[PDB]
RNA sequence: UUGACAUUGUGAAGAGACAUAGUUUC
RNA sequence: GAUGGGGAAGCUCCGUUUCAAAGGCCUGAUUUUAUGCAGGCCACCAUCGAAAGGGAAUCCGGUUAAGAUUCCGGAACCUGG
RNA sequence: GUUCUUUGUAAAGUGCCUUCGAAGAGUCGAGUUGUUUGGGAAUGCAGCUCUAAGUGGGUGGUAAAUUCCAUCUAAAGCUAA
RNA sequence: GUUUGACCUCAAAUCAGGUAGGAGUACCCGCUGAACUUAAGCAUAUCAAUAAGCGGAGGAAAAGAAACCAACCGGGAUUGCCUUAGUAACGGCGAGUGAAGCGGCAAAAGCUCAAAUUUGAAAUCUGGUACCUUCGGUGCCCGAGUUGUAAUUUGGAGAGGG
RNA sequence: UCCGUGAAUCAUCGAAUCUUUGAACGCACAUUGCGCCCCUUGGUAUUCCAGGGGGCAUGCCUGUUUGAGCGUCAUAAAAUU
């Protein structure tokens, strides 16, 4: 009852306490997040909108 | 122009500063542990060997097997909750086997025969 | 802008303008402890080649190396067998001495990581090094695709294992026929022409 | 402590020291009269604060849509120009007027090329002291540069004043400046030392 | 249990100096001056200063070390040093001299507040009500003496207004019983709501400044009531019913700057001295001091209209001139003649003596005073 | 152990060059 | 035998009060800086290392299969408040 | 597949003409010692000395000089299978 | 100017927030580094650029987009196999040692900065804090930063003007 | 209750617990040794005592706050009812 109270007091909010996070492992609790790779430069950015890899095939 | 601060001591230490106490943003660890060591856990059982019914009249002293952890003022408060009974003192000793054997003399005003009634062992 | 005004500068190490300047940061140097935190770097633009950049994840550390030989460390100065091994004083250590200092310092600021280093000044005794280290947990460097690259588990003190520019060339590495005999690594090539094949049927 | 202990010999050792010509071009520095002078005439010419800099936005985003403009109905800049390479960048095309050097900068050689190269350039300009107040009139902590191109049309005649008034102060007296190894001088126990070597060597 | 070191039980843990204290507060002296009236630890004895002291003989005074240990956690404490910062930074700001930056700043920052530390001082109405008399006397002071420094002439305008909300309520509610006059002003007595406050309005003379206790500090003693006596009317409005505060009206705050003006609005009596002297209207001379006459007809059902009226500016209405001169010439049949004593001998009993005796320039009880 | 170089600067006087305007070989 | 440091490719080595900013105490009406602390004083340094050295204070009688200067009985004493 | 939002005169691409065209230094290199390599008159690395240039520099498996040509762009960096 | 206030420099905090050590160590990257052994015995050599020692990673690592190879009608990042080839070479030319280019195949993928003024507007970002639809968003604020953060261009090009 | 919130050393596992330890982190350690801080409760309790709960390693980065250093501060003469 007492860690489900606290959740929501906690809840919605940046620095909850650690024994309430994440527990995954050492690594991905290090190891960058979705946002992190996802973002990318502005200039390639370009590129690959201006290129993106094309679909295609080879019949006729 | 300067006016230095004249320094009569010779030596030059480290200035004094602010030191904060700690703000943190979040608690330590979520929820205050509860007590690890309240009365039943504290003593375990009484110990019922012929020897012990001698130190009943002949001492009005009581006998129990009590946790390691705990000491001689954990055992008075302990016993003086749960039978509400004044103690005179506590010698401990520890029993070669493992286990902590706590003689408790009681005060002259109380019987150990009733308590011991009282408690279902005699 | 002044970037060319140093780095052309910066070459003529025998001018007075610099054997001046030089020697004053020499004494300046030798004061502070073998391993200090530069606040800014002497030559930023040297830095900036090497890629530094100017914001809160970069920190530059002044460090201080022994000059000399590689002594090695017997009792007394014994070898015990062959007594072809010449004189003591003449074992050379293949790493260089630029190498040393990284590592100086990448057991110190482990959170920090070694990009890359260059020399400053030197000294019959001592010569030092700048260091650029880079901060992996800073959410400066965590974004800015250009960097985040580093913050890669497996580049975990990349001058330990000589992955820098200076640990390449120590560790010769570079295309071409006088690079035959490490070109993929010493060891790595020296283990697979050292090796049996056996396919089954067996040609 | 050693960090006051380190900076006072630092003071000392470069004075001992037989400096090369190409600095101590510095601290032949501005007086503090014209220099007073000068910076009454920049803080009339401060780069725009953020607040206006937001300001100034918001006017315009009410004109753009709203009137007709590609922000000309905005006015025309007039402030300093403050970046090292755009310092450098307005040298030698060239179009400053007044360029300022700090004389402390601690990579001095940072700086050292800019006398010779305004001297080539045709650029007027002087040695302040102070990065700092330079960073005052610009709203940074430390500037090291401080450059003027334009100016309002009224502000002219006082400017071409210390244009006149500072390179007869500095640029023309200070080629045979390319002489002159300074910091020669010794500490006072050993002035003291040479003159009784010296003068009871003369007289008694 | 290893023989254990004579001072640090004891005495020596009980209390501690002003002078460690302030270095364990790590604060400052006048702060913690400040403080002691926040809180407000009045500092205490030992019964044995020798032992308290290490065997100091030495003029000392102690501090109950747990009340600052209390005291160490403090959210006020915080915005103090906040405010400490805001002087640092603001002086590099002209300093450099900037001025978008640095008034910026000045919106941008908070005034510490009381309203917690009050409803723990007191808890919560009734207790602070018995306490109110002596929060109510240095108010009337301070909004006495003319504008000096280290008083600010903004802080005089404030205590013209709370103490205006004061006499708004008891005017309003008609509660004034024991009333008596000396040189030292003029003294009070009402039953508000059981406990019964005497208090005091000085007279109105501005008198000098002494400039031997120190003005930092009855600021911040000012500071204290003001913020008391806030939430004390805002109660007692809407204990009433009434809106808080009262807006003032500006003109009459240029009439007289007085019970005219400062109307309430919400949103039988007490029995005999309210409703004493009702529809029964007074119009008294110009000599009169109304600043000490008005406030007390009005508190007992009756109406004044003054002559300091008729030199900014009918006269058929009134049944009375209070008149406190020597001569009186010339006075109207339909109207009685007192000094204004028998303001005071009545509603010192709500007896209701005549007006024949005072009567002016006849001869006068001085006060026989109501305690 | 002895020698050279580097660390290592500022100067003067007596022995080689401008061939006897001050930048330097004993 | 750590730290300050200095060596050492490194495991680690060196040294123990040293080339360290190595704390803690008092006064205040710091007399105005107007809502920011002022003035003094004092001048050394982790820890471990003796159940035979150093070291606060308990005796007697009685009692159990087995414990006792430790329980009981009586009579003391030390230390701190 | 379905469905909502579309953004934009916003970015990107392509032709001609004309000016240009920034490109990493105690590095490169050489000598010397030591180690290593099939590398041999020096394959590589490293110590200490010496220390570059910009129609330049590296390399073209024998020591130099002289004249060519061929070919790449050092001393900064990332990257699945 | 005996003052004010920057700035620099270096500290200080049970300060706000993080982070590092240890384990494992088959393979990987380094450094350091023997001898029995075989050469007659042996001080070259050999075993061996190996064993032990030490430092540091990952599910792969490393290397990887020519300061290449060639000398052709020229090829074109790296890796791995088959060949080349026990060959050219090295060595008391003794014992012994010992490559790479081309060819075929597997797998195939390309790229970024430094160094050109945005100068008519640092256009960039950490944090605090508040709401939010929360691997983040938006506002506000201390900041950072011009001794240079974004956009723009990395030689195959490219930039500017038309 | 057997017509089920349901046996089990069952399976599965996302919620918890996790003694003293240990890179081991308040100081130590051949010891269940010795502190310091904060909060709370109790014993007659302002002091005394006890219990409970939570804290206190080092290096390093970013930031905040508090600092310290003639490191940078220094220039004008002259003269009348």
């Amino acid at each position: 009852q007492q860690r489900e109270a606290v959740r929501q007091l906690y809840k919605g909010k940046k620095y909850q306490p650690k024994d309430l996070r994440a527990k995954k492992t050492r690594a991905l609790r290090r190891a960058l997040t979705k946002f992190e790779a996802s973002q990318v430069t502005e200039k390639q950015r370009k590129k690959q909108i201006a290129f993106p890899q094309r679909k295609y095939a080879i019949k006729a | 122009k300067k006016a230095l601060k004249v320094r009569t001591s010779a030596t030059f230490r480290l200035p004094k500063t602010l030191k904060l106490a700690r703000a943190p943003k979040y608690a330590s660890k979520a929820v205050p542990h509860y007590n690890r060591l309240d009365s039943y856990k504290v003593i375990e059982q009484p110990i019922t060997s012929e020897t012990a019914m001698k130190k009943v009249e002949d001492g009005n002293i009581l006998v129990f097997q009590v946790s390691m952890k705990a000491n001689k003022y954990q055992i008075k408060k302990a016993v003086k909750e749960l039978y509400e009974v004044d103690v005179l003192k506590v010698n401990t000793l520890v029993r070669p086997n493992g286990t902590k054997k706590a003689y408790v003399r009681l005060t002259a005003d109380y019987d150990a025969l009733d308590i011991a009634n009282r408690i279902g062992y005699i | 802008g002044a970037y060319k005004y140093l780095e052309e500068l910066q070459r003529k190490k025998q001018s007075d303008v610099l054997r001046f300047l030089q020697r004053v940061r020499v004494w300046e140097y030798r004061q502070k402890n073998v391993i200090h935190r530069a606040a800014r770097p002497t030559r930023p633009d040297k830095a900036r080649r090497l890629g530094y950049k100017a914001k809160q994840g970069f920190v530059i550390y002044r460090v201080r190396v022994r000059r000399g030989n590689r002594k090695r460390p017997v009792p007394k100065g014994a070898t015990y067998g062959k007594p072809t091994n010449q004189g003591v004083n003449e074992l050379k250590y293949q790493r260089s001495l630029r190498a040393t200092a990284e590592e100086r310092v990448g057991r110190r600021a482990a959170n920090l990581r070694v990009l890359n280093s260059y020399w400053v000044n030197q000294d019959s005794t001592y010569k030092y090094f700048e260091v650029i280290l880079v901060d992996p947990q800073h959410k400066a460097i965590r974004r800015d695709a250009r960097y985040n690259w580093i913050c890669d588990p497996v580049h975990k003190h990349r001058e330990a294992r000589g992955l820098t520019a200076t640990g390449k060339k120590s560790r010769g590495i570079n295309k071409g026929h006088k690079f035959n005999n490490t070109k993929a690594g010493r060891r790595k090539t020296w283990k697979r022409q050292n090796t049996l094949s056996l396919w089954r049927y067996r040609k | 402590p050693e960090y006051v202990r380190v900076q006072r010999q630092k003071k000392i050792l470069s004075i001992r020291l037989k400096v090369p010509p190409t600095i101590a071009q510095f601290q032949y520095t501005l007086d503090r009269n014209t220099a007073a002078e000068t910076f009454k005439l920049f803080n009339k010419y401060r780069p725009e604060t953020a607040a206006e800099k937001k300001e100034r936005l918001t006017k315009e985003a009410a004109a753009v849509a709203e009137g007709k403009s590609k922000q000309d109905a905005s006015p025309k800049p007039y402030a300093v120009k403050y970046g090292l390479n755009h310092v450098v960048a307005l040298i030698e095309n060239k179009k400053a007027k007044l360029v300022l050097i700090a004389n402390d900068v601690d990579p001095i050689e940072l700086v050292v090329f800019l006398p010779a190269l305004c001297k080539k350039m045709g650029v007027p300009y002087a040695i302040v002291k102070g990065k700092a107040r330079l960073g005052t009139l610009v709203n940074q902590k430390t500037s090291a540069v401080a450059a003027l191109t334009e100016v309002r049309a009224e502000d002219e005649a006082a400017l071409a004043k210390l244009v006149s008034t500072i390179d007869a102060n500095f640029a023309d007296k200070y080629d045979e400046v390319k002489k002159h190894w300074g910091g020669g001088i010794l500490g006072n126990k050993a002035q003291a030392k040479m003159d009784k070597r010296a003068k009871n060597s003369d007289s008694a | 249990m290893r023989i254990k070191k004579k001072n640090t039980r004891g005495n020596a843990r009980n209390f501690i100096t002003r002078s460690q204290a302030v270095r364990k507060l790590q604060v400052s002296l006048a702060d913690f001056r400040r403080l002691c009236i926040f809180k407000g630890i009045y500092p205490r004895e030992p019964r044995n200063k020798k032992k308290a002291n290490k065997g100091s003989t030495a003029p000392t005074t102690f501090y109950y070390a747990k009340d600052i240990q209390y005291l160490m956690h403090e959210p006020v404490l915080a915005k103090f040093r906040e405010h400490k910062t805001f002087a640092r930074k603001l002086t590099r700001a002209l300093g450099r001299g900037e001025v978008s930056s640095a008034k910026r700043l000045e919106e941008n920052r908070d005034s510490y507040t009381l309203d917690h530390i009050i409803k723990e001082r007191y808890p919560s109405f009734p207790d602070a009500i018995r306490d109110i008399d002596d929060a109510l006397n240095m108010l009337f002071l301070f909004s006495n003496l003319p504008s000096t420094n280290q008083v600010s002439s903004k802080i005089i305008n404030d205590a013209q207004k709370i103490c205006n909300q004061w006499l708004a309520y008891v005017a309003k509610e008609r509660l004034v019983r024991k009333v008596f006059v000396s040189i030292k002003g003029v003294y009070y007595q009402a039953n508000i709501k059981g406990e019964e406050v005497r208090w005091l309005v000085p007279f109105k003379f501005p008198e000098n400044i002494p400039s031997d206790v120190d003005f930092r500090i009855m600021l911040t003693f000012l500071e204290f009531y003001s913020t008391l006596l806030h939430f004390v009317l805002y109660k007692l409005y809407t204990d009433s019913g009434l809106i808080y505060p009262p807006k003032l009206d500006l003109k009459k705050d240029k009439i007289i700057s007085g019970l005219s003006s400062y109307i309430l609005e919400s949103r039988k009596y007490d029995s005999p001295v309210a409703s004493l002297f009702s529809a029964f209207v007074f119009y008294v001379s110009r000599e009169v001091p109304i600043d000490i006459l008005e406030f007390l007809i009005l508190s007992c059902g009756g109406n004044v209209i003054s002559e300091a009226a008729m030199d900014q500016i009918d006269m058929s209405k009134v049944t009375h001139q209070i008149v406190d001169r020597p001569v009186l010439k010339n006075k109207v049949a339909g109207r009685t003649y007192i000094q204004p004593q028998w303001i005071f001998d009545c509603i010192n009993k709500g007896e209701l003596v005549p007006a024949n005796k005072y009567l002016p320039g006849e001869a006068l009880p001085p006060h026989l005073s109501p305690w």
